[PDB]
RNA sequence: CGUGAGGGAAAGGUGAAAAGAACCCCGGGAGGGGAGUGAAAUAGAGCCUGAAACCGUGGGCUUACAAGCAGUCACGGCCCCGAGGGGUUGUGGCGUGCCUAUUGAAGCAUGAGCCGGCGACUCACGGUCGUGGGCGAGCUUAAGCCGUUGAGGCGGAGGC
RNA sequence: GUGGAGCCUGGGAGUGAGGGCGCGAGCGAUAACGUCCGCGUCCGAGCGCGGGAACAACCGAGACCGCCAGCUAAGGCCCCC
RNA sequence: GGAUGACCCCAGGCGGUAGGGGAGCGUUCCCGAUGCCGAUGAAGGCCGACCCGCGAGGGCGGCUGGAGGUAAGGGAAGUGC
């Protein structure tokens, strides 16, 4: 059994978030829990709430065991880009993408 | 009445892109650089079917010219005996015998020398 | 026991219970046919000058095909000269039946 | 050596 | 492209923008420009033999 | 100077090679003798405030 | 019927003696060993020739002036980085690599050409360490 | 956008019906997970279909002594499918992108980041030759008129 | 001499910057990957194939497709090959 | 050859830029259509190692999709990047 939660449209840039996720996944949920919270980053934030959702579904939702939850897979995928004007020296315009992520966490159960 | 694009320059790109699977970067990947990499394929494959005929004759020489030396005597010497004695068994099946069924390639070898 | 036939301008060792592909014989699926020998070997081996007179390896045709296709594509650079052909070889399969010595 | 000068001295542009 | 609603100016100088040449926007190789050969009201009636 | 630019687009191979050194390095972590809780070693343990032995600070 | 393919077999150990023999002339032969051409079930693109150890290789000869006037080159990729070196010195110093060098200018350039160059074993005076591989005595 | 005359965009589609998701759960919210609606919910409003470039996760094969327009021909290894095929590529062989312009370009000469869509030999009238039919010392009507309302006739002025 | 010969009447063109090589001259310096004509050839358009290390025009030879068959051409046959 | 485009046989040609000629494929639209295919699934999309075609392409099959599509023969062009 398995249970996911997805945080879409954060307005942090994917390249970002995914080395915090690459940190996490294939952890127990609870290696998870303190790597993320000493994980000096601003994605940090980020991906704990989505995996400590998730969690909340399984044991909520999903008839799964908290203290056996494991983190079986997690991704970045690319949102819908802001995209804002960056002026530059001699009249001319810049366009700055401020870039979004669809963050996603599913999480497993580790038998025996 | 007006007849746009539509289905068709999309299906055509799919035929080429389709044929180009495999290949590295872009080449497989976008349609430009897709059929630039099948006109150099198909060339090559062209003036190779022409190559492996060679090819494969050659490895055939080589071979056949080892098992002689075993019995004395050098590819040239061996063929123009073979000639003489009116032998055209082809050098595919010659070399094919020479490994594996040395005895008949040995009495093929005998009917070279006396032939001479 | 072989032997090495002649067929197609090509050259073939045949051992009876052997399927070979060749060119396209003019002669209907199942009939037999016998194609000629210049090699016998293994245990009694006679030497073809070029072919051996009383042999002969019989072959039943089992039947008709044409080979998966090549594509046979030209081109030449600045110049616009583009040629795509399909091709597919005629073969005819035969069952090698028998050597007769 | 003088010789020639084949080119006008540069001066650089601005893209947009 | 005469017929078409934009106006006659030409949308940035010939040389040194760094851009493609172009004149004005209602040039066929724009999006929204006028069309080439396209059809015009015609009459495709003609006068077959009363013979025939 | 005069204004240096790249000559080619970087492949898709040639840039991730490039990334081949951006993966983070997980924090370094111990448990704190007290509480148990996980922290990172050499600082006052957030958690129950004890640092060699004493209570040192209000969490 | 498709051309007779080799599997992998147990590669035969060789001994020449160098001594008094003429550098090229040895050196052609000692590829071709080392290419396996002499075996009548060559393959060009797997390593299936022989090994060969050569002795008495600081016994090599040659003809003509060429002790003194053949020159071995060596560049290292600094500014006036061509260093030269004569025959005569070449044998003084590490005879062996005139005969290395001979013959790996007669084997093909790549990965296989390589590995076969591996398969080569050269020794100043009489005396190899493969007896273990008890190799066959060759005479050319 | 321009002082102004003036220039001048982009932007359509849930479902048959809002039945537009009560209520609970994590979250500050956004967002999601269950419940529910629906024939269908990757039809959930950032809504029909949802291609391509592009970014990612998982798996198979493969890569840290090797020389390159990236392919191709051969053989072997491994994985898959059920004397066969598909994927991958270790070694060996061969191998100078595409277009344009030129006497001659892989060319260190032009153009192109990549993808999708738009994008260039037409139409009228007259001519000339060919061709398919009609009539043939003749051939043919124009504007109009009548009729029809996707019906065809009349009309000889004139033209060859 | 029956040939993708030839002649006649029509329809449609493109081309009107050539280039290297051999031979015969002029110009040049009995220079030039020079220049300008004549005869021929090839490249152009055969940057398709073999040879010449590599290389449009030198040698060999005019590529409808397929074959893991045979003979040759120039050039080659000690090893790379 | 036989009766005439039925297919068989024998033979020869079949490198190609500017360019001339021929034969076809596909796109939109019209007649064929008050028809026919279609929710037992239209068009479009995504696969295919299968079939037909020299090729452009045409089928068939699985998934997707959810309401359109239109044959034999002809007609007309905003017709292939
Ligand atoms: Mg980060
Ligand atoms: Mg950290
Ligand atoms: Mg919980
Ligand atoms: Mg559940
Ligand atoms: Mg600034
Ligand atoms: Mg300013
Ligand atoms: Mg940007
Ligand atoms: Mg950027
Ligand atoms: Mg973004
Ligand atoms: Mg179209
Ligand atoms: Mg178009
Ligand atoms: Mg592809
Ligand atoms: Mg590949
Ligand atoms: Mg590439
Ligand atoms: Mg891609
Ligand atoms: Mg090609
Ligand atoms: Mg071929
Ligand atoms: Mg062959
Ligand atoms: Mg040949
Ligand atoms: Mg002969
Ligand atoms: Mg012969
Ligand atoms: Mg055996
Ligand atoms: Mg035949
Ligand atoms: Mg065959
Ligand atoms: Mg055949
Ligand atoms: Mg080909
Ligand atoms: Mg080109
Ligand atoms: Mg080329
Ligand atoms: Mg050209
Ligand atoms: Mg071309
Ligand atoms: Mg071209
Ligand atoms: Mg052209
Ligand atoms: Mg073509
Ligand atoms: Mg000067
Ligand atoms: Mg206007
Ligand atoms: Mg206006
Ligand atoms: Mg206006
Ligand atoms: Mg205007
Ligand atoms: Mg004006
Ligand atoms: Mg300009
Ligand atoms: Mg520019
Ligand atoms: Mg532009
Ligand atoms: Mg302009
Ligand atoms: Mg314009
Ligand atoms: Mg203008
Ligand atoms: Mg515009
Ligand atoms: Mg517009
Ligand atoms: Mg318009
Ligand atoms: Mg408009
Ligand atoms: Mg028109
Ligand atoms: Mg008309
Ligand atoms: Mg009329
Ligand atoms: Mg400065
Ligand atoms: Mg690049
Ligand atoms: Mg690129
Ligand atoms: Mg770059
Ligand atoms: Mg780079
Ligand atoms: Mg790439
Ligand atoms: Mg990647
Ligand atoms: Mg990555
Ligand atoms: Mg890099
Ligand atoms: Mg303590
Ligand atoms: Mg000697
Ligand atoms: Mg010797
Ligand atoms: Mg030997
Ligand atoms: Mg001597
Ligand atoms: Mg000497
Ligand atoms: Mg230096
Ligand atoms: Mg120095
Ligand atoms: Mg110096
Ligand atoms: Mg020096
Ligand atoms: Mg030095
Ligand atoms: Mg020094
Ligand atoms: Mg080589
Ligand atoms: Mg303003
Ligand atoms: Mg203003
Ligand atoms: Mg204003
Ligand atoms: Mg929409
Ligand atoms: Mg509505
Ligand atoms: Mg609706
Ligand atoms: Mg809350
Ligand atoms: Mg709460
Ligand atoms: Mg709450
Ligand atoms: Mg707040
Ligand atoms: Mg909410
Ligand atoms: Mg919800
Ligand atoms: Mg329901
Ligand atoms: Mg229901
Ligand atoms: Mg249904
Ligand atoms: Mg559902
Ligand atoms: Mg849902
Ligand atoms: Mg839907
Ligand atoms: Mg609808
Ligand atoms: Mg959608
Ligand atoms: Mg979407
Ligand atoms: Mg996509
Ligand atoms: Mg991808
Ligand atoms: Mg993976
Ligand atoms: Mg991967
Ligand atoms: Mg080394
Ligand atoms: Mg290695
Ligand atoms: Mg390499
Ligand atoms: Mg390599
Ligand atoms: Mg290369
Ligand atoms: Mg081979
Ligand atoms: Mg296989
Ligand atoms: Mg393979
Ligand atoms: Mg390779
Ligand atoms: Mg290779
Ligand atoms: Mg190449
Ligand atoms: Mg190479
Ligand atoms: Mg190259
Ligand atoms: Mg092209
Ligand atoms: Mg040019
Ligand atoms: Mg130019
Ligand atoms: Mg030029
Ligand atoms: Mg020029
Ligand atoms: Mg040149
Ligand atoms: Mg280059
Ligand atoms: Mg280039
Ligand atoms: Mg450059
Ligand atoms: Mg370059
Ligand atoms: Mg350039
Ligand atoms: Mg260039
Ligand atoms: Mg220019
Ligand atoms: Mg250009
Ligand atoms: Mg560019
Ligand atoms: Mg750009
Ligand atoms: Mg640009
Ligand atoms: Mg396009
Ligand atoms: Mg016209
Ligand atoms: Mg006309
Ligand atoms: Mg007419
Ligand atoms: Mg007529
Ligand atoms: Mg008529
Ligand atoms: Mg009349
Ligand atoms: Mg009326
Ligand atoms: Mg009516
Ligand atoms: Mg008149
Ligand atoms: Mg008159
Ligand atoms: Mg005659
Ligand atoms: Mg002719
Ligand atoms: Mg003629
Ligand atoms: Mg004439
Ligand atoms: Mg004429
Ligand atoms: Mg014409
Ligand atoms: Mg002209
Ligand atoms: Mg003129
Ligand atoms: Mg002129
Ligand atoms: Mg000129
Ligand atoms: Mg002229
Ligand atoms: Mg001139
Ligand atoms: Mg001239
Ligand atoms: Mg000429
Ligand atoms: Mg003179
Ligand atoms: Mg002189
Ligand atoms: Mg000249
Ligand atoms: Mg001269
Ligand atoms: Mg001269
Ligand atoms: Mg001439
Ligand atoms: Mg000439
Ligand atoms: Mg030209
Ligand atoms: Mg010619
Ligand atoms: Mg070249
Ligand atoms: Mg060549
Ligand atoms: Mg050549
Ligand atoms: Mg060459
Ligand atoms: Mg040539
Ligand atoms: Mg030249
Ligand atoms: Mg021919
Ligand atoms: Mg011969
Ligand atoms: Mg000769
Ligand atoms: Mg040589
Ligand atoms: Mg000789
Ligand atoms: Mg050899
Ligand atoms: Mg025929
Ligand atoms: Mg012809
Ligand atoms: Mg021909
Ligand atoms: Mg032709
Ligand atoms: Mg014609
Ligand atoms: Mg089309
Ligand atoms: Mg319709
Ligand atoms: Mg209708
Ligand atoms: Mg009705
Ligand atoms: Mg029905
Ligand atoms: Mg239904
Ligand atoms: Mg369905
Ligand atoms: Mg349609
Ligand atoms: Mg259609
Ligand atoms: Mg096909
Ligand atoms: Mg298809
Ligand atoms: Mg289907
Ligand atoms: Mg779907
Ligand atoms: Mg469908
Ligand atoms: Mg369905
Ligand atoms: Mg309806
Ligand atoms: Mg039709
Ligand atoms: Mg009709
Ligand atoms: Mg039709
Ligand atoms: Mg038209
Ligand atoms: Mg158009
Ligand atoms: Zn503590």
């Amino acid at each position: 059994m398995e249970a996911k939660a997805i945080a879409r449209y954060v307005r942090i840039s994917p390249r970002k978030v995914r080395l915090v996720v690459d940190l996490i996944r294939g952890k127990s949920l609870e290696e998870a829990r303190n790597i993320l919270r000493y994980t000096n980053k601003r994605g940090a934030y980020f991906v704990a709430k989505v995996l400590e959702s998730a969690a909340a579904n399984a044991v909520n939702n999903h008839d799964m065991l908290e203290d056996r939850l494991y983190v079986k897979a997690a991704y970045v995928d690319e949102g819908p880009a802001l995209k804002r004007v960056l002026p530059r020296a001699r009249g001319r315009a810049d366009i700055i993408k401020k870039r979004t992520s669809h963050i996603t966490v599913i999480l497993g159960e580790k038998h025996g | 009445p007006r007849a746009k694009t539509g289905v068709v320059r999309r299906r055509k790109h799919k035929k080429i892109l389709k044929l180009a699977k495999g290949y590295w970067g872009l080449r497989s990947k976008s349609f430009r650089k897709a059929r630039e990499t099948l006109f150099a394929a198909g060339n090559y494959a062209y003036a190779h079917r022409k190559r492996r005929k060679r090819d494969f004759r050659r490895l055939w020489i080589v071979r056949i010219n080892a098992a002689c030396r075993q019995h004395g005597l050098n590819y040239s010497t061996f063929i123009h005996g073979l000639k003489k004695a009116g032998i055209e068994v082809d050098r595919k099946n010659l070399a094919d015998l020479a490994v594996r069924e040395p005895q008949v390639f040995a009495e093929l070898v005998e009917r070279a020398k006396a032939a001479q | 026991m072989f032997a090495i036939v002649k067929t197609g301008g090509k050259q073939y060792r045949v051992e009876p219970g052997l399927k070979l592909r060749v060119e396209k014989l003019d002669a209907e699926p199942g009939a037999t046919v016998e194609l000629p020998v210049l090699l016998l070997g293994g245990e009694k081996t006679v030497v073809g000058t070029p072919v051996v007179e009383g042999a002969s390896v019989v072959a039943e045709v089992l039947g008709h095909g044409r080979g998966k296709k090549i594509l046979v594509s030209k081109f030449k650079a600045k110049v616009q000269y583009r040629r795509k052909k399909g091709h597919r070889q005629p073969y005819t399969e035969l069952l090698i039946k028998e050597i007769r010595g | 050596v003088d010789k020639g000068s084949y080119l006008p001295r540069p001066t650089p542009p601005r893209p947009i | 492209r005469g017929e078409v609603a934009y106006s006659g100016r030409k949308i940035w100088p010939q040389k040194h923008t760094g851009r493609a040449r172009h004149g004005d926007i209602g040039a066929p190789i724009f999006v929204g420009g006028g069309v080439v050969f396209g059809p015009k009201p015609r009459d495709y009636s003609y006068t077959l033999p009363k013979k025939v | 100077a005069k204004h240096p630019v790249p000559k080619k687009k970087t492949s898709k191979a040639r840039r991730d090679a490039r990334r081949s050194h951006h993966a983070l390095t997980p924090p370094t972590l111990v448990p704190c003798p007290e509480c148990k809780a996980m922290k990172p070693p050499h600082t006052v343990c957030p958690e129950c405030g004890y640092y060699a032995g004493r209570k040192v600070l209000e969490v | 019927m498709k051309t007779y393919v080799p599997k992998q077999v147990e590669p035969r150990w060789v001994l020449i003696d160098a001594e008094g023999k003429t550098l090229g002339r040895l050196a052609t032969k000692i590829a071709t060993l080392l290419r396996g051409k002499h075996r009548p079930d060559w393959t060009p693109n797997v390593a299936m020739g022989d090994f060969v150890v050569v002795v008495n290789a600081d016994k090599i000869r040659v003809t003509g002036k060429k002790l003194e006037q053949k020159i071995y080159t060596r560049y290292s990729g600094y500014p006036g980085g061509l260093k030269k070196i004569p025959l005569e010195k070449m044998l003084a110093t590490h005879p062996e690599r005139v005969l290395e060098h001979a013959v790996k200018g007669m084997l093909p350039k790549g990965p296989l050409g390589r590995r076969l160059f591996k398969r080569l074993k050269v020794y100043a005076g009489p005396d190899h360490p493969h007896q273990a591989q008890r190799p066959e005595k060759l005479e050319v």
